[PDB]
């Protein structure tokens, strides 16, 4: 048997990205902008993609 | 700062002027070529001919 | 003394003329020693395919046996006088040279030319010898670099005399009979392609003399009026790949073709090859090494180690690098060695033009010390140049060699040139010809 | 420097007339100077301060 | 003849070890290179004895016997 | 003038912040190639007591808080270990500069 | 051994100006 | 014992004796070249039986 | 004008020895009496950090510093170090020769010894010792040195894996200074002018000026051990106890090591005059290399017989050899013999001393044994003023004395010494 | 071929405690044949041993005179029937061996360990000899291992010569070994760098002192009381009653009770001892030492 | 080596992680650690972490009658194989004296021993090892070891 979310590569790509990310333990609410910004991106995407579907 | 004066760097400085400077003229040529500019391109002896 | 005055104060060869043609050549010294020897124009440039390891099996027969003294009579005179005797054979040059005393020098050219031209080839002894050069064969393509300059020079010299080894293949071994080897004898020992050059503390009168006496009249005839001459060889761009993973590490040798023995821009590459220098794993420098490969080298910990060469033939040479390295920093090592090579072609710099001139000077004068060396480089340079190149000749032509001659002789001979590549061992990693061709060019000249 | 960003905001939302004009040149003239001049001479300053050389 | 190089004919690049703190305008022949040899295996530290009674009972007594299994660690007795 | 001075860069030391933290000067100081290089050039221990000095400053920024009074590193008790070091690092890298350019 | 490999012949792929062995190159590599 | 040919710097280098003067190894016997590569003539050799392989039961 | 040696001593004991013969490379060696001998048990290894150690930082000069600017001006430095003696040898133009100077000297006596850079120097001192360790003949060597000897000399050249990662600037810095000394140092140099080679030893050379720390004598212990490593041809050395360098009796054991064949002088040759070439030929006809061993440390010697040969017939050609010297240490020997092993010998003398490093290397372990250089027909009269019997005494002298034996291959015929 | 990396990890395992390459050397050093081949694989042959290695060797000493099939809770009907089902096809007594010579002699391993071992041993009797019982009752009267933990081995006369003049941490033991034509009687010494010569010497002139006769009738019998116990618990669990019932079918053919081995282990007297300690110091010695070895005495200096 | 029947030693050859472990079963007067001890590298802490908790939560979530019957049939002769020797024995008399009152016979283990299944071992293992808190310790290189509360992570499946 093998680990599935480090042997399987689109998931070790994930899983070092974002899971096993080794980050630092002490950055504040400022470093959550990043993630508030890329959702906010997706937000925009779907949202502006039903604008225009209507507009 | 202090880093690129000096008399090697010099010397390799005026090496490359000559490779430096037909690569501006390539740039030159390149780029009034993809334009057409006229206040070039009517000096020349024969691509003038086509703008009448 | 300053460095000039001392190179004018090192003496001169004097060179006398036998009447068949042979060259004689000695350089004094206040050594008690001298080293005598004779190097003769033949070897895998004239061996023709049938006879190709004619030339080196004499070499072999050579010290086994004469007319004058057969068996071990003559190793019993040269053990009795306290003598070395050595002898080599290239692709160009077969020397035979003896180290000895000065009081047994007329000893010494008498046993010379014993070796010369009353060599007997008994058949047994050539069935012990053949057996000897296979076992020899085998112990050299058991060492791996000599494999390398063999398939260089092959891949590079293919089609001509020159890509042949000098030991020959193990048919031509074991065809190889008296017939050709006193063919080979009678036609590649003649006195004009020899020179008797000696060194040391030797007396120019007495070793013409002793020429006179023993090593006069050794053929002077060609019992056809035919001379054999050298045709030009064709250098040809070419990779030979011999893959063989049970190694454990990769030898790969890159070259171009070299200007040749006469031409002047061999010290313009000498003095390059010293910029760019050599290195292993055992040199003590560091990290703070004054050759950017070397130091590359040895801050990524890419090979174990490499050299430049500049080996000169006929109007032809091989000129480049050779690097042992492991499997997983070849393409590391060809892309930095070019990059080396192509800013010496473009942006060399005063300053490590100085630095490999002072490099050269230091190498030419350090292995010219020495009374073997010394002899070599007489009777050598008295086959190849005509005439013994003096250290004055020399330094005039290392000082007046400059970082625009050289970046312009660089860029003459290794400037988008297509290369002899020779690869052995693990070398899935080295490029193939067309990046190391894209690697001999640059975009941003 | 951020409250000259929010001095360049209300002055971009305000129109052209006195003083909205010389208040924005004098908020870019500062915003300019800290980023540009100020800023590398207080981190200089700083580490002398601390004794780094 | 007061020297080891001039004593020892053959014998002298043996009895002497040479190493160059920088490189010298010659190269030299038989460069070498060391072809990666491979690394012990990775162990447990085994405990020191700074007494004489955890000492006790360390000095071999007995022929060596070595065991092996097929779900047993092997042991070795002295 | 120069007890003025002192106290002065003393008032600044405890308004900078990072001795509440119980780190150093040389522990803020921004790893640069020169100051990684003189790091590996520091011995064991001061290396070890660094690490855990910055491991103790992590924590207390992910609590959001500073060590008790008592705990504070002061002005005349703030060594600066790293000091020469990176003047040794710093000179040998100008005369690699110097050899270069000349 | 290694003396025994012979790089094969490619005459049925040179160029017209590299067919003979006995010419030397730098009067038609530049050219080619 | 002091001096030996280089290949690449074709100059007479400094060696021991056991490579300059007894280049020939100690090798007892003479081991046999390789295969013949590229070779017009081929004889190949029969290995075991044509009948006993290819069973597939 | 080519002038004689010039030899001073000054007042803290340095010997310096000077040749102007206007060579146009000056080359400056500088000899001291601090081989792997002057470690114990503690500090094994510490001689050969401190060989590869000659390119560090210095008081005065960097590492970087010292680098660039031997290589910039194309001289060379280089380490020789045996067992009793270390040489630093630098080489160059005469222009540059000053700065040559300096930098062998800074070298030499201002070590700084930083912890980061032999920490850096441990990897190469393992490349190091596995290149020197790729032939099987330098470790029969040291394998048969630590066999022979108990304390001083059976210390190994290369360091031991033990003692690898473990050495460290305190003992270097200790070593440096007690075996550094002026007294143990001699300063010589070809191609410079003896009046600045003195000032610059006078004016680099006052810091450490004592005698320095007295090394253990060496003591015998005999006895032998084996390599089984699967090995084609079997290396086997028995040695035993000999004259010490520098007796009568020393040059005696060297005239009969010419005499049982010192190595060989033809290419691809049969040896037909080496005594222990002809008694094994005569009944082996595999091949193999027999050779008579002499090494003569200022403390003691080793003379005995070398043997590479197959695995079968080892024990024939052990046996043979040793029968050859039983022989001449019966008395089966002839005086024309005993005449061309002395001419074998002087001219392999000056063969080692016609070239400018074998020069400089003899003048400097000269200068270190003695203070004075000997001059090479001194040598050639005393070489023929070794007598016959004295050749014979020194036969019986290997024969009756206890054996030290190394081997190394595919043992299952290789004899023991209690065989022999 | 996937097996040799577990032969040299399980080499660097038994390799991780001294004493096994002690006993190695000892042997090696001891013997010229036979039993200077170690018990663990050179770093040489591994990756050097073949199937067919293997397979010889099978065929030469797999035979059926070699084999002794033992069974504890087995019925006789049951070994016999799977003994001639099975083992019936092996030829008979295959090599012979080699005699195992002595060589004597010593090597000295430094390693820089914090203590450092030292065994001295020289040749002895062979299994199955009253001498060999003499020797045994010799081992444990110089103490073959301590029988308290955190003890001061009072009985072991080894251990208070030794702990007379010193007061740092050591170990000292008598080591024997016996096999079927040769035996291995000695000292070991587990001791300081410093302390390493004064170590060994106290053992050895304990030893010697046992020699010349410095013994008395209760510690003999309290020694051949250690011995009786030693081999009742080595009887009492299986894995020693089966070991020792297939030790003896091999050796002597023939079961021996434990009642008999007892009475001759009884029936050994002081003299035969006394014979045993001269036969030991009178020999040639073997010494295999290890560690930091800069006092550590050679065996001339002994 | 890869054929054991164990699966964890069985992936533990397969992917060359660990140096070595076992399993512990501690017992106090109503108190007990009961767990896994492990040694290891540094690179390979968090994949034996993942495979030993795979290992605990396929027995709390789907046992096997095979498995079962192999690992009562491994404590039987591990049970008998141990109280084979006085010593052990006198062992055994001496903490089941002090421990249960009494000495717990041969025949009584084994008859618990058959009472066990499959089915009261995976009621057993969901009670004990399911959604539990553990006692973690580390010494050495583990800055691989996972965080806390990725081992508690672990310790829940979300398929089951
Ligand atoms: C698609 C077909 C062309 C592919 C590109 C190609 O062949 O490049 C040739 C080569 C690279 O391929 P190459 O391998 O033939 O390069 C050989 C280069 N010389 C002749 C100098 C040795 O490209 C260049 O040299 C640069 C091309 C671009 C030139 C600059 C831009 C010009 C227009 C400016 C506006
Ligand atoms: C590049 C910058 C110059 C481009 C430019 O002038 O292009 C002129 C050319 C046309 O040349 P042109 O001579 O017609 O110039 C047009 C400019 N006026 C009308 C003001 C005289 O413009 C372009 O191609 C567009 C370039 C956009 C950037
Ligand atoms: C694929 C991505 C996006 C799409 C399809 C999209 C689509 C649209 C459409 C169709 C409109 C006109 C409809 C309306 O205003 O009523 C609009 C307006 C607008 N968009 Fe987007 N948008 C996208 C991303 C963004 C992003 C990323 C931003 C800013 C960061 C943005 C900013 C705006 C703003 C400010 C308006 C004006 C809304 C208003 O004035 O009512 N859009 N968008």
């Amino acid at each position: 048997m093998t680990n599935m979310r480090k042997t399987h590569p689109l998931f070790k790509i994930i899983n070092h990205s974002f899971i096993d990310l080794p980050a630092p333990s002490n950055i504040s609410s400022w470093w959550n902008f990043g993630s508030l910004l890329g959702v906010c991106l997706m937000v925009q995407i779907i949202t502006g993609l039903f604008l225009a579907m209507h507009y | 700062l202090s880093r690129f004066l000096g008399p090697r760097y010099r010397e390799l400085a005026r090496n490359w002027i000559p490779t430096a400077g037909m690569w501006g003229t390539v740039g030159a040529v390149g780029l009034v070529w993809a334009t057409d500019w006229r206040l070039i391109l009517d000096w020349v002896p024969y691509i003038n001919g086509k703008f009448k | 003394a300053t460095f000039a005055q001392a190179l004018q104060s090192v003496p001169e060869t004097q060179v006398s003329i036998l009447d068949n043609g042979l060259r004689v050549a000695s350089e004094q010294s206040s050594h008690a020693t001298c080293t005598v020897g004779v190097w003769i124009d033949a070897g895998s440039r004239y061996e023709t395919e049938k006879n190709n390891g004619a030339g080196y099996f004499l070499e072999h027969l050579a010290f086994k046996g004469t007319k004058n003294r057969p068996g071990n009579a003559l190793e019993k005179e040269v053990e009795s006088i306290g003598a070395h005797l050595n002898a080599y054979s290239t692709r160009e040059h077969t020397a035979y040279l003896i180290k000895a005393l000065s009081k047994d020098l007329p000893k010494v050219v008498e046993l010379l030319a014993d070796i010369v031209q009353n060599s007997s080839l008994e058949d047994s002894q050539i069935e012990k010898e053949r057996d000897v050069i296979l076992r020899e064969m085998q112990e050299n393509d058991a060492s791996m670099q000599n494999v390398v300059f063999d398939y260089l020079h092959a891949t590079a010299f293919q089609g001509t005399p020159l890509a042949q080894a000098v030991e020959g293949p193990s048919e031509n071994v074991r065809r190889l009979s008296r017939t050709d080897l006193t063919d080979y004898l009678n036609r590649h020992y003649k006195a004009p392609r020899m020179v008797l050059a000696a060194a040391g503390g030797v007396e120019h009168q007495q070793l013409l003399d002793l020429a006179q006496k023993h090593l006069s009249s050794v053929s002077r005839v060609y019992e056809e009026d035919a001379v054999p001459g050298l045709t030009p060889c064709r250098f040809t761009g070419s990779e030979i790949r011999h893959r063989d993973d049970a190694l454990p590490l990769a030898h790969v040798a890159i070259a171009v073709e070299g200007p040749g023995w006469a031409n002047p821009d061999n010290v313009t590459l000498q003095v390059a090859n010293a910029i760019i220098g050599h290195y292993d794993c055992t040199y003590g420098g560091g990290v703070h090494l004054s050759s950017p490969l070397a130091s590359v080298a040895v801050a990524n910990k890419l090979c174990q180690s490499f050299q430049t060469f500049n080996i000169s033939y006929s109007d032809t040479g091989l000129l480049g690098a050779h690097f042992v390295c492991d499997a997983m920093s070849i393409d590391d090592m060809v892309f930095f060695l070019q990059g080396q090579w192509m800013r010496l072609c473009t942006s060399a710099t005063e300053s490590e033009v100085t630095r490999g001139k002072n490099i050269l000077r230091n190498a030419l004068v350090s292995h010219l010390d020495g009374t073997t060396p010394v002899c070599e480089d007489i009777g050598r340079s008295l086959l190849t140049y005509g005439r013994r190149i003096p250290l004055a000749e020399w330094e005039s032509r290392i000082q007046e060699v400059d970082a625009q001659m050289l970046r312009d002789i660089c860029s003459k001979y290794f400037y988008d040139q297509c290369p002899a590549v020779a690869g052995y061992g693990p070398i899935e990693q080295l490029p193939d010809y067309n990046r190391i061709r894209s690697g001999m060019f640059w975009l941003r000249f | 420097l951020v409250a000259n960003l929010l001095i360049l905001t209300w002055i971009g939302g305000q129109p052209v007339e006195h003083p909205f004009i010389i208040i924005g040149q004098l908020a870019s003239i500062s915003y300019f100077s800290i980023i540009l001049i100020l800023m590398p001479i207080s981190g200089i300053i700083e580490d002398k301060m601390l004794k780094l050389y | 003849m007061l020297s080891v190089a001039a004593r020892s004919g053959p014998f002298a690049p043996v009895l002497s070890a040479t190493s160059r703190g920088v490189a010298g305008a010659l190269r030299p022949l038989l460069q070498g290179a060391v072809p990666a040899a491979s690394e012990p295996p990775v162990l447990d530290v085994k405990r020191p004895f700074l007494c004489r009674e955890s000492l006790s009972g360390q000095a071999a007594a007995r022929p060596l016997v070595a065991t092996v299994g097929l779900n047993v660690p092997a042991s070795v007795r002295f | 003038s120069s007890k003025w001075l002192d106290g002065f860069r003393k008032w600044y030391y405890n308004a900078a912040g990072f001795n509440k933290l119980g780190l150093m000067r040389d522990d803020t100081l921004h790893e640069t190639e020169d100051v990684k290089e003189a790091i590996r050039r520091l011995p064991e221990d001061l290396y070890n007591d660094r690490m855990f000095r910055i491991k103790r400053a992590l924590d207390l920024t992910m609590r959001h808080q500073i060590l008790p009074k008592d705990q504070w590193t002061k002005y005349e008790e703030d060594k600066f270990y790293l000091e020469p070091y990176l003047k040794e690092v710093i000179r040998e890298r100008k005369e690699r500069e110097e050899w270069a350019k000349k | 051994s290694h003396t025994d490999v012979k790089v094969p012949d490619f005459s049925d792929y040179r160029r017209a100006e590299v067919l003979d062995s006995t010419k030397s190159s730098k009067e038609s590599s530049e050219a080619r | 014992m002091y001096y030996k040919f280089s290949s690449f710097t074709q100059k007479l280098a400094g060696a021991w004796a056991s490579e300059a003067y007894t280049p020939q190894g100690l090798k007892p016997v003479s081991x046999x070249x390789x295969x013949x590569x590229x070779x017009x003539x081929x004889x190949x050799x029969x290995x075991x039986x044509x009948x006993x392989x290819s069973g597939k039961n | 004008q080519p002038q004689d040696l010039e030899f001073t001593k000054l007042p803290n004991g340095l010997v310096i020895a000077s040749l102007e013969n206007y060579a146009p490379l000056s080359r400056i060696g500088l000899f001291v009496k601090a081989g792997s001998r002057y470690e114990d048990s503690n500090n094994l290894g510490t001689s050969h950090l401190l060989r590869l150690a000659s390119s560090l930082t210095t008081k005065g000069a960097s590492s970087f510093k010292i680098t660039r600017g031997i290589e910039a001006v194309g001289g060379k430095l280089s380490v020789t170090a045996t067992r009793e003696n270390m040489a630093y040898t630098v080489e160059g133009i005469r222009s540059d020769i000053e700065i040559l100077m300096e930098f062998l000297l800074n070298v030499t006596t201002a070590p700084e010894f930083r912890r980061w850079e032999v920490a850096a120097l441990r990897s190469q001192l393992k490349i190091d010792k596995a290149v020197a360790f790729q032939n099987s003949q330098t470790r029969i060597i040291e394998n048969l040195h630590d066999v022979a000897y108990k304390n001083a000399l059976a210390n190994p050249l290369y360091c031991p894996d033990y003692r690898m990662g473990k050495i460290t600037s305190e003992e270097l810095h200790y070593f440096v200074q007690n075996h550094f000394t002026s007294a143990r140092m001699a300063l010589v140099g070809l191609g410079v002018s003896h009046s600045v080679l003195k000032q610059v030893a006078e004016q680099f050379l006052n810091m450490r000026g004592g005698l320095g720390l007295a090394g253990a004598k060496a003591k015998y212990r005999g006895g032998e051990i084996r390599e089984q490593n699967g090995d084609n041809l079997v290396h086997a050395a028995i040695v035993a106890e000999s004259a010490a360098i520098g007796n009568a009796e020393a040059n005696a054991f060297s005239v009969l090591q010419h005499l049982l064949g010192a190595g060989p002088h033809i290419k691809r040759g049969n040896n037909t005059t080496s005594l222990l070439s002809q008694s094994v030929a005569k009944g082996s006809h595999q091949p193999f290399d027999v050779s008579a061993f002499n090494a003569s440390y200022s403390d003691s010697g080793l003379f005995g017989i070398y043997t590479i040969s197959q695995a079968a017939a080892a024990g024939e050609v052990i046996n043979a050899a040793y029968n050859q010297v039983k022989a001449v240490a019966q008395g089966n020997l002839s005086s024309a013999d005993v005449q061309a092993a002395k001419n074998k010998l002087k001219a392999g003398y000056l063969m080692s001393v016609e070239t400018s490093e074998g020069f400089l290397s003899e003048i400097g372990s000269q200068a270190l044994a003695a203070g004075s250089y000997m001059p090479p027909s001194t040598v050639l009269q005393q070489i023929d003023s070794v007598a016959d019997a004295d050749v014979v005494k020194a036969a019986k002298k290997f024969v009756s004395g206890k054996k030290s034996m190394a081997a190394s291959g595919n043992l299952g015929h290789t004899p023991f010494l209690d065989e022999l």
